[PDB]
């Protein structure tokens, strides 16, 4: 179990650590989060009490370094940093734990929610979507745009998700226009899975990362990416059986975790109605269709 | 974006554009089977592709053989239309290719857009106008060449005959749409109007009769007659 210490908490802020969130008061004696499960990526995220504008945060994996948070009064945000002196770090953490100044990652033992939301998400792939090679952790916020959004403006601050575009020459083989537009299997299996992602695990990892950025930061381009990746599978007549079964589990846990009162903005009516009721895979997502119908029957 | 009454003069500027109407591409007769079920029998159709500035009509005849063994024909018909329009554009020299293609039905937007991906600079546009191009098969010489076709074929016409020698393309398009609206609302009467006088003939190389300027005014009045007198019978006025 690993730890992310905080130098201090000079400004009042709501701190998220994965699905969990807590409130820290201005200059409250808070020095970080302990008992963070090893084996998963994690995200630590922030919404200041004064300016709810800009949710922002950091993706990280405690196996890749010792990380801490320090508020920067010039740039006005809580920054993640890496401590290279391992003994300085262990000594800082031990003192903060002894003084019981750290909150505990409150993971219920029965609860597989975070695993189920991050099953295919790997730090190395995150770092290719979010480019900042001098750090082992990745910053994301509410306003960052995607490479595809910038085509339709700062490139260094972009989310480099895989571009999916159903009316594009990549998606449509000359001479198969009707076939490829109405059945996207070519584009899913040959162009994307074999060509770009290499396997379904990397495809699902990007899909899961896009959902989590949409949910935790309100990142609109990430929501667009999540729905495009669902629609590409559902609009393919030919999808490996193991992929459909796994997709149903992935979406089930995403819909289960979504805050009820954000569903209006985080869920695209057209995509979901098409996927669940009109598409080739309309009968292949039993768990997802059951939770959607019982939790969000209005959207449909 | 969409084409409507507010931007109607754009049709007659010097940017090449084509209207595409797919109404008459997939045509059937519905009939009873010996068992008392219902079946369809396809008949020849056509794509109506028109330059509204010059009157040039590219009439691609759709022979019933193109439907043999195919499913979901009404959907295929839209993609076949888009394939044929794309083939026509590619066949034209660069300086004759359209800058815009306006489809008369919005269901043609995605099929045409996909077939024209190679032409990113050609705009594919819908329209709010309710154009009467479905009535093209009420023009006798067009109907005749479609029904006689025994194979796929493209036939080129000027749908304005020689009118542009005497009138502008705005006026010619207005006359055409009036004639076609009348043929669509009451074909028998519209055709009676156009041919009642045996002394006014259709030249071999024309589609419509050789009316003088004054006779076109009479003809055009008689067609309005018809469209306004229908409106009232259809609704109330
Ligand atoms: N379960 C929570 C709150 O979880 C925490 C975590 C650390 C400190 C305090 C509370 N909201 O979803």
């Amino acid at each position: 179990m690993n730890t992310v210490p905080f130098t201090s908490a000079p400004i009042e802020v709501t701190i998220g650590i994965d699905q969990y969130s807590f409130n820290v008061k201005e200059n409250q004696p808070f020095h970080g989060i302990k008992d963070i499960p090893i084996g998963h990526v994690h995200v630590i995220h922030f919404q200041h009490a004064d300016n709810s504008s800009m949710r922002y945060g950091y993706w990280f994996d405690c196996r890749m370094g010792n990380f801490y948070i320090q508020y920067d009064p010039k740039d006005g945000l809580y920054k993640m940093m890496e401590e290279r002196d391992g003994a300085k770090f262990e000594n800082i953490v031990h003192n903060f734990k002894e003084r019981q100044m750290m909150v505990s990652y409150p993971k219920i033992d029965e609860d597989d929610t975070w695993y189920n939301l991050t099953e295919f998400v790997q730090m190395d792939k995150i770092r290719k979507i979010v480019r900042k090679d001098e750090n082992q952790f990745s910053y994301v916020d509410s306003s960052m745009t995607t490479v595809q959004e910038n085509e339709l403006s700062d490139p260094a601050h972009s989310l480099n998700y895989t571009v999916i575009n159903f009316k594009s020459r990549e998606a449509i083989r000359p001479g198969h226009e009707m076939e490829d537009f109405l059945d996207k299997s070519y584009y899913l299996n040959t162009v994307m899975l074999q060509g770009i992602f290499k396997n379904s695990s990397n495809y699902f990892g990007e899909l899961q990362f896009a959902f989590l950025n949409a949910m935790f930061f309100g990142n609109y381009g990430s929501s667009l990416q999540w729905h495009a990746m669902i629609e590409l599978i559902c609009s393919s007549a030919t999808v490996p059986k193991h992929m459909l079964d796994k997709l149903d589990e992935i979406l089930y846990y995403q819909i289960k975790t979504l805050p009820e009162q954000y569903s209006d903005i985080l869920l695209n009516e057209r995509v979901w109605n098409i996927c669940l009721y009109s598409s080739f895979q309309k009968n292949s997502l039993h768990n997802t269709e059951k939770i959607m119908e019982n939790k969000y029957p209005e959207l449909l | 974006g969409a084409m409507n009454s507010s931007n109607y003069a754009e049709l007659f500027n010097n940017d090449i554009k084509l209207f595409v109407d797919d109404t008459n591409v997939y045509r059937v007769t519905v009939h009873k089977t010996f068992e008392g079920n219902v079946a369809t029998k396809a008949i020849n159709g056509c794509i109506f592709t028109l330059n509204p500035k010059t009157g040039h009509l590219f009439l691609k005849i759709i022979h019933t053989s193109v439907w043999a063994g195919q499913k979901r024909l009404s959907q295929l018909a839209k993609w076949k239309t888009a394939e044929e329009v794309s083939a026509l554009v590619r066949s034209l020299p660069k300086e004759e290719q359209p800058k815009q293609i306006i489809v008369t039905r919005k269901a043609m937007l995605d099929p045409l857009e996909v077939h024209m991906l190679d032409f990113p600079n050609i705009a594919i546009r819908p329209t709010e106008l309710r154009l009467p191009f479905s009535a093209a098969m009420s023009i006798d010489k067009l109907s005749d060449v479609v029904m006689k076709a025994t194979e796929p074929q493209m036939v080129l016409f000027n749908i304005y005959d020689d009118w542009l020698d005497r009138i502008s393309s705005y006026t010619a398009f207005s006359r055409l749409t009036l004639l076609l609206r009348a043929l669509k609302t009451n074909e028998e009467s519209a055709k009676m109007i156009l041919l009642s006088d045996p002394t006014i003939t259709i030249k071999s190389y024309h589609l419509w009769p050789s009316f003088t300027d004054e006779q076109w005014i009479t003809i055009e009045s008689q067609m309005r007659d018809l469209i306004l007198t229908e409106y009232g019978r259809k609704y109330n006025v």
